RNA sequence: AUUUGGACAAACUUGGUCAUUUAGAGGAACUAAAAGUCGUAACAAGGUUUCCGUAGGUGAACCUGCGGAAGGAUCAUUAAA
RNA sequence: UAUUGCUCUUCAACGAGGAAUUCCUAGUAAGCGCAAGUCAUCAGCUUGCGUUGAUUACGUCCCUGCCCUUUGUACACACCGC
RNA sequence: GGAAGGGCACCACCAGGAGUGGAGCCUGCGGCUUAAUUUGACGGGGAAACUCACCAGGUCCAGACACAAUAAGGAUUGACAGAUUGAGAGCUCUUUCUUGAUUUUGUGGGUGGUGGUGCAUGGCCGUUCUUAGUUGGUGGAGUGAUUUGUCUGCUU
RNA sequence: GAUAGUGGCCUACCAUGGUUUCAACGGGUAACGGGGAAUAAGGGUUCGAUUCCGGAGAGGGAGCCUGAGAAACGGCUACCACAUCCAAGGAAGGCAGCAGGCGCGCAAAUUACCCAAUCCUAAUUCAGGGAGGUAGUGACAAUAAAUAACGAUACAGGGCCCAUUCGGGUCUUGUAAUUGGAAUGAGUACAAUGUAAAUACCUUAACGAGGAACAAUUGGAGGGCAAGUCUGGUGCCAGCAGCCGC
């Protein structure tokens, strides 16, 4: 409790100034002697959790990406989250995705964000908060999407979903209803006011419950591509979504549309 | 099955206040006292002008056990060792009880967790932690070891004080597992003879 | 021995006043090498010419009238040498 | 758990490929093979060689950064609400 | 000082070219698994033996000198063939016998430092800042600290 | 009038004066005044209950007898406050004198000896004197100054001149709980001196040290400020404490 509290205090000793000198980490902690502060900073620096910037007549301490997530783990110790860390499935551009587990033993997904001194951390924070709010907007509207657990300042911990992408999915039996689904869902996107331009094969994720009841769903992860309908180029974005669905269903599922697909002028009488 | 008094000093002073409230006959009086006294102990009733026969009053629940803590400093020129397991008779208050006390170090713990020593520490003051009935006066204590070999039937180990009726003061034995770092690929080191399985 | 009247005048009582030693009893407030709770702790940050007098409303704070001070960073541009 | 080479047969995903990513101005790119070291056997490993041989710049600091400087400065550490 | 200005670069952008990430497979890392998947961040780390640094086992050879015993009718060390011997190789005792104090056992300061990590000294393969603007000698003026050199301009 | 005696000292009758920023009057004092004490180049600052002089008081007030002299406390009377004995009727009391006790507090000595000094009192050379002197207790201060001094050896040096080398002596160190012969008081004590009697001092027969114990302590060793670049433990009572602190 206590060491994590003092590490939270020097976390709160970051939102005061720029690159923090040694005596501010001495005094913001407010600890007893030279021992705790100096040996803690040395434990940080040897684990690369802190770095020394010595700009003339001026010692200072430079926090890298390492010595933050513990506090996030402490922030997630508060919010009942992950206990065990590490299984690499997917190293993305603006996040690194890991498979983790709680005290309860259910596996979850840990997207750490790495987008120094304040701005790498803070822009990872803005990215995590923005994606968490977009996930909140999608789940509040009712879109079938993974359920968010938390957004530990810059690391998003969410659920794991049993799905595999459509590139390894040959076909299903109810192909025209799947086409009506992947038309009406982009219709629902235009009724939300947004167009997800990367509506590709690798986006769409299908969970598979049974083979008799047919009670399943979908997962759509296109977050840095959703564009409002008011922008300059949304017409052929919508048409690229529709036509990628149609060209995939012609190439893979060998299905041509008997009803005509919706245009942007069709969906202008929507939202 | 121990009597757990929360704070010794305040409850002690309050029970002293209760006793001064309940002083039925004050100092300076003469009393015909009738004490409950069995038949078989009449054989030690001695001539009272020939043997000293004092009568000392007690307080509330000084008869009930607690985990009580005594101070102890070693007697001077007493270089003989004594473990935390020998029976040793303790004079506190007026009562001289045979006690097997746990020898601990009284250095202040925030969680009230202390070490267990095997023997008495030869240099500084230790604490005797033991299941024993309580004192309410913080009396001087004197520790000894009954021996008919000496002139007196007493070998003085030291002296001390009834410190506390504290049950949160708990003890722990350390065991160290030791090995020699034989060969140095300086960071990743092969250490030899610590564990065997 | 006793006794009249005087001045000297110790003291005593009665009140009323301050100045206190107290005891008790009534209340109020300050603290924790005390321990747990919610409020803004585990929360965001924000204001930033600075003051002086006076008046007002205030709120966790502080602002607005009237008049002074600089204890505030004079460039250029007319002439001179 | 086939070093590898040869013969016949079995003939899968894969209908020019997403978010994103790399290198590059003339014999250069690209395509191609060969030779030399790894070599007891084989390369999809590395290096040199030669054959065929484009498009398009010859501009820019707009992105990416890298520096080089100029100096408005340290509030030389001030008040607070907290 | 989170001022602005130039380079000047296809590890930057525009004109494009070949592309990767799309399919299968080769190959390097991480993860899992194990008894081991040896170990680093191409390691000349190409690969059944070796290389092997890792596992399952089976084994030799330890240990100097001193020092108390033990003796050539025997301490023992070796050339052996058979009983061996489990997967292989060792190992023990029956002779044919060399035996010859090399003794054997158990110890005492440490030979062994082919057990090593630290202190100094000298010094070195890849080096690299492959110093593309700076230094100091003074001057002077300023208690110190400092000014100039190290600049208005123009130019490479 | 009263007094020893002037004097509002008091009384009768008259006036309406007297003091004051040059500080009256009131208030405070952990204020007896002075000779003096401590400390400084000078000038000053602060103490003076306390050995000499003067004042005042004898639990608090008051009043008085005697006498040249007292508003006297080791004289009286009354009140107030304490307090003693008692056969309950009565009767005695003042240590801010010398000793001594309680209380109080950081804080302060013996219920000893003596009039031999120095003086004083009386009817007086003689008697008397806790005035005073003497001794005890006494680290209040102050003066003087034991806890060692010489040799020889070696060994290690250094220096002086002769060194060509040895060695020829002059010193001075260091050690060696190595050795030698000396000196003497602390202490004990015949005696004598001392003194009223003693104790002590000054003398002195006879003892009295290698002194591995006739054993010198108190505070320090970052800087101020002389002294550690030393070792161990600590580093859960510890970077700590006139100041700064690492």
């Amino acid at each position: 409790t206590d060491d994590f509290r003092v590490l939270q205090a020097v976390e709160q000793g970051s939102r005061s100034h720029e690159v923090v000198p040694t005596p501010l980490i001495h005094q913001i902690s407010g600890m007893r002697s030279q021992s705790g502060t100096n040996r803690a900073i040395s434990d940080l620096a040897k684990l690369s959790l802190i770095s020394k910037m010595r700009n003339v007549k001026y010692d200072g301490y430079r926090l890298t990406y390492n010595g933050i997530d513990y506090l996030a783990l402490k922030t997630m110790l508060n919010r009942d989250t992950v206990y065990s860390v590490g299984n690499t499935i997917g190293v993305g551009k603006e996040s690194d995705i890991y498979k983790v587990s709680d005290k309860n033993g259910n596996p979850r997904v840990m997207k750490i964000h790495r987008l120094q001194g304040a701005n790498w951390m803070h822009l990872s924070r803005l990215a995590a908060n923005k994606e968490y709010q977009f996930m909140s907007m999608l789940y509040s509207k009712g879109f079938k999407v993974p359920e968010p657990f938390d957004n530990s300042r810059h690391i998003v911990v969410m659920e794991l979903i049993e799905g595999y992408p459509m590139r390894r999915l040959r076909k299903h039996k109810n192909i025209p209803k799947l086409y009506s689904d992947l038309m009406c869902f982009i219709v629902d996107l235009a009724n939300s006011g947004l167009i997800h331009c990367d509506f590709n094969e690798f986006n769409i994720m299908i969970k598979d419950k049974l083979e008799d009841e047919n009670d399943c769903g979908f997962v759509v992860i296109d977050f840095p591509q959703c564009i409002s309908i008011q922008h300059q180029d949304a017409d052929y974005y919508f048409q690229r979504d529709v036509d990628c669905i149609r060209r995939f269903f012609k190439k893979k599922l060998k299905y041509e549309p008997k009803p005509d697909s919706s245009m942007l002028d069709t969906e202008g009488f929507g939202d | 099955r121990l009597l757990r008094i929360g704070n010794y000093k305040n409850t002690k002073n309050r029970i002293i206040k209760e006793t001064k409230n309940e002083a039925q006959a004050i100092a300076g009086d003469r009393i015909r006292m009738f004490i409950r006294f069995p038949k078989f102990l009449l054989e030690k009733i001695q001539d009272p002008k020939q043997l000293l026969f004092a009568v000392y009053g007690l307080l509330l629940h000084e008869h009930k056990n607690a985990v009580v803590n005594f101070s102890l400093q070693r007697w001077e020129q007493y270089d003989k060792p004594v473990p935390s397991q020998e029976p040793i008779v303790v004079q506190y208050g007026v009562r001289r009880y045979t006690i097997q006390p746990l020898f601990s170090q009284g250095s202040n713990s925030p969680n009230n967790v202390h070490k267990y020593e095997r023997f008495l520490h030869p240099d500084t003051v230790s604490v005797a932690t033991c299941i024993a009935p309580v004192d309410f006066t913080q009396s001087p204590a004197i520790f000894f070891k009954p021996s008919p070999t000496d002139a007196k039937n007493i070998e003085l180990i030291g002296h001390g004080t009834f410190l506390n009726a504290d049950h949160s003061r708990i003890l722990a034995k350390r065991a160290i597992l030791t090995g020699h770092p034989f060969r140095f690929h300086k960071t990743v080191v092969t250490v030899r003879y610590m564990f065997f399985r």
